[PDB]
């Protein structure tokens, strides 16, 4: 059950690069690709993310995509840059200019076929391909514009494969350009149609966690990506180690997505205060895991209801106390869980904890409060589109105002759809 | 001697099968390498245990079983397990990608690809039988393979073996060990399509087995290994009459005759006792009256329900150990005057008793302690319908919103089958209603 | 923080119980169809007992005993007394009754009818079901039925003076999850102001028995009442006990008695969902929480325990 | 009570104790192969509509 990883754009590659550094450490793979672990649990499902090349080395099944060489050059020279397959570095020279149109219609078009050739070369080698996972942002041009283009074409060639993404949402707090709401609204429509699972990672939430919780006065992208690495490692634990709950991408989608369009999850991590010597008790993990302060989407869970929830505990701990602590959370706040989906909370436990922690808990929530994120992007979108401001950047690439009206309309539908089940 | 073929489908069916055949070998004295020293007839057998084991010229006793799973990981553990030498490769059938807890995926999409292979492999063992009685099908309700592919196999078996009997050992879904939210969907889907093809089905609620392990075995967080070792005991005493000399439940046809007066109502309740922890320093061995009385305690039933608020259609008592008929009738006499046991008007109030002198066998190093006498009651009580109501209610809660339905339509199924299955369960609940009051 | 649901809005008694629970600060009321509850104030008909006791980590309690209707339905109550050996024909506290289906003990009912027809004894009966007709001729009451029940009519009831009135006694009994039988220390007499709010409590009725009959309510009546309550509940105990069940039950019962001129107590019927007297709602409803609820769900006597 | 049909042997024995007397077609392979192929058609059609949507 192989997974094909793709990271596109500046954000997608910087986050994707850190992700491979976290799990490579967990699986005992050095920057050279040589395994140096001390537990067979590190290698039992190593094939999900790593290809075993000649010499008993492990090559990440990762494709590095970007319309600029800059960020990818940093990855190639970064800590684990050497471990990535050289041929899998597919990049252009022009860039995308934080423009969804350039990444999806013009610049990205030139390069997309080159990426699909590498994807095809990886898929053909897989014994049983689960699907793909994409790391990217939605505020830029390459990861947002070209990322969604890749997904549309990947789905056309692999329609019976699971499409999973880690999508960073733009926020004025951590903003590069004013056109970020435009790019995000355009991308969300693609994701609503061509993905099965999307982890909504809000840069606003990441910033607040660094500022309020981690006590970081001047948060950087490196500090935000630290949280994303820890979260990405958690949500994929059940995929990278032996287990029975949500062990693959499809069974995860079957437990988490009751309606095809409502597949946007709120990730959470605990202990949040990461980047410390006293480990937490099982009751403490459960409490923080469900605490909105540990949510990565910047949505108040109490403003909605949980359709489905997937918990993942890591470390040597009392499974009994875990079971009774999970039951305590549900029976203590049962009103926040829809009563028309019985037993919508599934819990998994993994022996191997993350690096630096003796115990941790990862949270994956499909809450109707996620609409707060889309409603927020929609308001920022309409604020500019109502005056057609900054549209010339996009009409200059062949886009018509109509396509913006449709995207705006599609997301408001998504919001209303989330509002439907929050009242049923 | 008439042979019986066992079929284990999905993870639950395969792992439970692995626990049962381990217990069979221990009871019959068959070594992991297939040899059976106590067997003097080499290469040929007309004995009671030959209904479950075939014999080779080399003296190996091969189970008349076939394992099938749409995923290779579970059956691979059997290919490399302690009893690898027991099965031959043709008996272990595995796919590449499983049903993802999706009934439609296991019945239509993936099931259609492997259905002819499994039937062909089953035909291999059938041709090696002189008088095949039928099949014993082990599977889960919640799994996509156990639910989806089993209903397709049960259909085909009725087409290729219309005369043979088919018995089920079904694992009822319990959230404490559940792996999918849509297990209520799969349970009702597989019951609707399998109902007309199963002659007698023994349901096992993981909730009941789970709690029994916590209370009677002192296991904080029981695992599948704990559950299956206990489930195999119940299965062993149920099939013991087919593997040993005796006169009660000597063939699969007798199960339907003794426990199922109505075809649709073919879900007998199973109660087992005693379940003693092997960790206890010493325990006072229970008597015939004590273990028999425990058969009417819901805390010992394979499905939690209150038989007092229902009516019986048939009862069978299966004793293994130091038990004589005199002690049984004495226990039955006192129990009648101190318990609510109401039969249906057209059925006689009585008990078909069976006693095998060999005490129950326990896996060395397991959790169950060795006892001097044990009993397994098979009672066809309308009270078991409580389990149907539970499932159907969860089904109604989700289906009202169409939650998760798209996963099934996307595999080729139609919403109509959802309503059909539910309507069939609605009829099944009424059947229990009128028979029960 | 315990949770509970309310599935019977017409329950005047448990409408007060659910009020006290919330007012304790340790009970949260959920939606009536929310499964993650500790206590259910279930509906009066078709309570889903089959779905109780299947929530991991939830000790679930319900305010009804499944199978108790056998004692509360007049038709089944007669069958219980005439069939159960514990009661049988030896019990001298139940009026001679027969079950008659409206087109069955009709043939046997007439057998004893001719016995009193032959004799000069009173032959007045009453016909009722779960609209009543009191008639001396068996034909007038049978035509009224067309399932009902016909039983002997107490022709010599104890009359309260002054007034020459007729009355009946209502006793509230509580049975907890352990099957302790708690008889509410307070009772009420429902009187007919017409010669043979109409509520006479025990304090007054007791004084009358002392000033009029030179006896006490305890000796002349309450002993037999406690005997009848104990006998009825101890007979059906094996059928409804939740001692080793995955869910626990309790229930408040309403026993109605009759006292004849000989100071003999008779059982009329049992009510599985009775209503308390306005003056006694507070004290009793508080006792339900103390004995039946807090005993199972602890927090941060008005009853008479009937031993057995 | 009443004990009847008592059968004994070396392995054990069986019988039946009575306490009270009583108060007193499967689808063909064609039809199966038909529905299995009907489901595969609905899949191919749904997939064709997706590939038609992506072509647009
Ligand atoms: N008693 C018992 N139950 C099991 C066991 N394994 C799985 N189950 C139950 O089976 C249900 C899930 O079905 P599975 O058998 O695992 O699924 P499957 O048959 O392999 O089919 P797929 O969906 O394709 O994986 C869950 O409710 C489990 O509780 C087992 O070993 N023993
Ligand atoms: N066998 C009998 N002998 C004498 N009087 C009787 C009788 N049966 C009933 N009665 C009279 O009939 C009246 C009503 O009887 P019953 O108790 O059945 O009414 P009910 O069930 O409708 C109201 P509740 O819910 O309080 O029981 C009583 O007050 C009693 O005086
Ligand atoms: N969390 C995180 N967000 C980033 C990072 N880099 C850029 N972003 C966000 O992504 C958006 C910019 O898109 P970007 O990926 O840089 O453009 P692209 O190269 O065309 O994909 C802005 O909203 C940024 O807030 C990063 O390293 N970490
Ligand atoms: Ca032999
Ligand atoms: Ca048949
Ligand atoms: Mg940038
Ligand atoms: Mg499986
Ligand atoms: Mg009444």
């Amino acid at each position: 059950r192989e997974i094909v990883h793709i990271q596109a754009g500046q954000c997608g590659n910087q986050i994707g690069a850190k992700f491979w550094e976290v799990i490579s450490d967990e699986h005992g793979i050095d920057p050279t690709g040589s395994y140096h672990g001390d537990s067979d649990l590190q290698l039992e499902r190593i094939n999900v993310y790593y290809n075993e090349a000649t010499g008993n080395k492990y090559v990440p099944r990762a494709i590095l995509v970007d319309l600029e060489p800059g960020t990818m050059d940093s990855v190639r020279s970064g800590p684990f840059g050497q471990i990535f397959r050289p041929d899998n570095f597919v990049f252009g020279q022009s860039g995308a200019g934080n423009n969804w149109a350039k990444g999806h219609y013009t610049e990205g078009a030139e390069l997309v076929d080159s990426v699909l050739d590498v994807v095809r070369k990886e898929s053909e080698s897989c014994d049983c391909l689960q699907g793909f996972q994409l790391t990217h942002s939605l505020g830029g041009g390459t990861g947002s514009g070209m990322g969604t283009l890749l997904i549309s074409k990947i789905r056309e060639e692999y329609p019976d494969r699971i499409m999973n993404t880690f999508s960073v949402m733009p926020s004025p707090k951590v903003s590069d350009t004013v056109v970020e709401p435009y790019n995000a609204t355009l991308s969300v429509h693609q994701l609503v149609e061509n993905t099965d699972e999307t982890y909504c990672i809000d840069n606003e939430a990441l910033y607040d966690i660094c500022f309020r919780t981690l006590k970081l006065t001047t948060p950087t992208y490196g500090d935000l990506n630290h949280l994303v690495s820890a979260t990405m490692s958690g949500v994929t634990t059940c995929l990278r180690f032996p287990g029975q709950l949500n062990a693959d991408l499809r069974k995860l989608a079957v437990n988490m997505v009751p309606f095809p369009r409502l597949h946007f999850f709120m990730p959470g991590f605990a202990p949040l205060t990461s980047r410390q010597y006293r480990a937490l008790t099982v009751p403490e993990l459960t409490q923080q895991m469900f605490d909105s302060k540990n949510m990565m989407a910047a949505c108040d869970p109490r403003h909605g209801r949980y359709l489905t929830v997937a918990a993942i505990f890591r470390g040597r701990m009392s499974m009994k106390e875990v079971d009774e602590q999970m039951l305590n959370v549900q029976n203590k706040n049962s009103s926040y869980f829809v009563e028309w989906i019985p037993n919508n909370v599934k819990t998994a436990v993994c022996d191997i904890p993350p690096r630096g922690l003796k115990m941790s808990a990862t949270f994956i929530g499909n809450s109707t409060a996620i609409q707060e994120l889309f409603k927020r992007i929609s308001e920022q979108f309409t604020a500019m589109f109502r005056r057609k401001a900054f549209l010339h950047w996009y009409t200059g690439e062949g886009m018509d105002e109509m396509e913006f009206t449709e995207a705006e309309s599609n997301m408001n539908d998504l919001v209303s759809e989330y509002q439907q089940y929050q009242d049923a | 001697m008439r042979e019986c073929i066992s079929i284990h489908v999905g993870q639950a069916g395969v792992q439970i099968g692995n626990a049962c055949w381990e217990l069979y070998c221990l009871e019959h004295g068959i070594q992991p390498d297939g040899q059976m020293p106590s067997d003097k007839t080499i290469g040929g057998g007309d004995d009671s245990f030959n209904t479950f084991f075939s014999e080779t010229g080399a003296g190996k006793h091969v189970p008349r079983a076939v394992f099938v799973d749409l995923e290779p990981t579970v059956i691979d553990e059997v290919r490399t397990g302690t009893y690898r030498q027991l099965f031959h490769p043709e008996q272990l059938i595995t796919g590449k990608e499983d049903a993802a807890n999706n009934y439609a995926r296991g019945h239509y999409t993936i099931g259609k690809e492997i259905i002819d292979l499994v039937l062909d492999r089953i035909r291999k063992l059938a041709d090696q039988c002189t008088g095949l009685q039928g099949f014993l099908v082990f599977h889960s309700f919640g799994g996509g393979t156990g639910s989806g592919f089993t209903s397709l196999l049960m259909e085909r078996l009725s087409v290729d073996y219309g005369k043979k009997s088919k018995l089920e050992f079904s694992i009822y879904p319990a959230p404490q060990v559940s792996t999918a939210v849509v297990e209520p969907y799969n349970s009702i889907l597989t019951t609707h399509t399998t109902l007309e093809h199963s002659d007698c089905a023994f349901m096992v609620d993981n909730e009941a087995i789970y709690d029994i392990c916590r209370r009677n075995l002192d296991i904080e967080r029981p695992t599948y290994t704990n559950l299956n070792r206990l489930i195999s005991q119940i299965v062993s005493s149920i099939t013991a009459s087919l593997r040993f000399d005796g006169a009660l439940n000597v063939d699969l046809t007798e199960f339907q005759t003794n426990l199922v007066p109505y075809p649709r109502i073919h879900f007998p309740l199973a109660t087992y006792a005693p379940v003693i922890s092997a960790e206890k320093a010493y325990h006072e061995q229970l008597s015939v009256a004590e273990i028999t009385n425990a058969c009417f305690e819901p805390a010992n039933q394979m499905v939690k329900c209150d038989p007092r608020h229902g009516k019986y259609m048939a009862c069978c008592l299966l004793y293994r150990g130091d038990v004589v008929p005199k002690d049984v009738n004495a226990a039955i006499a006192t129990i009648k005057t101190k318990r609510s046991i109401q039969f249906v008007d057209w059925c006689p109030t009585g008990f078909k008793v069976g006693i095998n002198y060999q005490p129950p066998t326990v896996v060395p190093g397991g959790d169950l302690a060795k006892v001097q006498r044990a009993v397994c009651m098979l009672s066809n009580t309308t009270a078991i319908a409580e389990a149907w109501a539970r499932l159907d209610h969860k089904f109604d809660l989700m289906y009202a919103k169409r939650a998760f339905v798209h996963w099934y339509v996307g595999e080729g199924m139609e919403e109509g089958e959802f309503s059909e299955a539910r309507e069939d369960m609605a009829a099944l609940e009424k059947d229990y209603e009128e028979v029960g009051v | 923080m315990y949770t509970f649901v309310v599935r019977d809005e017409n329950s005047s008694v448990y409408a007060e119980v659910s009020r006290l629970l919330l007012a304790t600060g340790q009970w949260k009321r959920l939606r009536k169809d929310n499964p993650r509850f500790n206590l259910m104030l279930g509906e009066r008909n078709r309570l889903p007992f089959g779905r109780l006791g299947h929530e991991p980590g939830l000790v679930q309690l319900v305010n009804y005993y499944r199978g108790a209707d056998k004692l509360c339905r007049k038709a089944s109550l007669v069958k219980l007394i005439k069939t159960s050996p514990e009661l049988s024909e030896s019990c001298t506290w139940f009026p001679e009754s027969y079950v008659i289906y409206p087109t069955d003990e009709r043939e046997v009912f007439l057998a004893a009818y001719n016995r009193r027809r032959e004799g000069r004894e009173g032959n007045v009966w009453i016909a009722k079901s779960s609209g009543i007709l009191i008639s001396s001729e068996a034909s007038e009451l049978l035509d009224f039925i067309d399932v009902h029940v016909i039983q002997k009519y107490l022709e010599k009831p104890l009359l309260l003076e002054p007034g020459h009135r007729k009355f009946d006694i209502r006793s509230w009994v509580l049975v907890d999850h352990l099957y302790n039988i708690y008889l509410y220390r307070e009772g009420v007499l429902r009187t007919s102001s017409e010669p043979y709010g109409n509520e006479m409590f025990f304090e007054e009725f007791n004084q009358y028995l002392m000033d009029a009959l030179n006896t006490t309510l305890e000796n002349s009546i309450l002993l037999q009442i406690k005997h009848i309550i104990r006998s009825c509940l101890m007979c059906i105990e094996p059928a409804i006990s939740t001692k080793h069940l995955h869910y626990q039950s309790f229930q408040l019962f309403g026993f109605d008695f009759m006292v004849d001129e000989e100071l003999k107590v008779w059982l009329i019927e049992v009510n599985g969902a009775p209503a308390c007297a306005q003056k006694l709602y507070a004290e009793l409803c508080q006792g339900i929480v103390d004995v039946a609820i807090s005993s199972v769900f602890p927090l941060a006597s008005i009853f008479i325990k009937l031993h057995h | 009570m009443e004990v009847i049909e008592l059968n004994k042997c070396t392995s054990g024995q069986s019988f039946e104790v009575i306490l009270k007397p009583p108060s007193f077609r499967d689808p063909s392979l064609e039809e199966i192969q038909k529905k299995l192929e009907a489901a595969e058609e609905r899949r191919k059609y749904q997939e064709a509509e997706l590939l038609k949507h992506l072509a647009e």
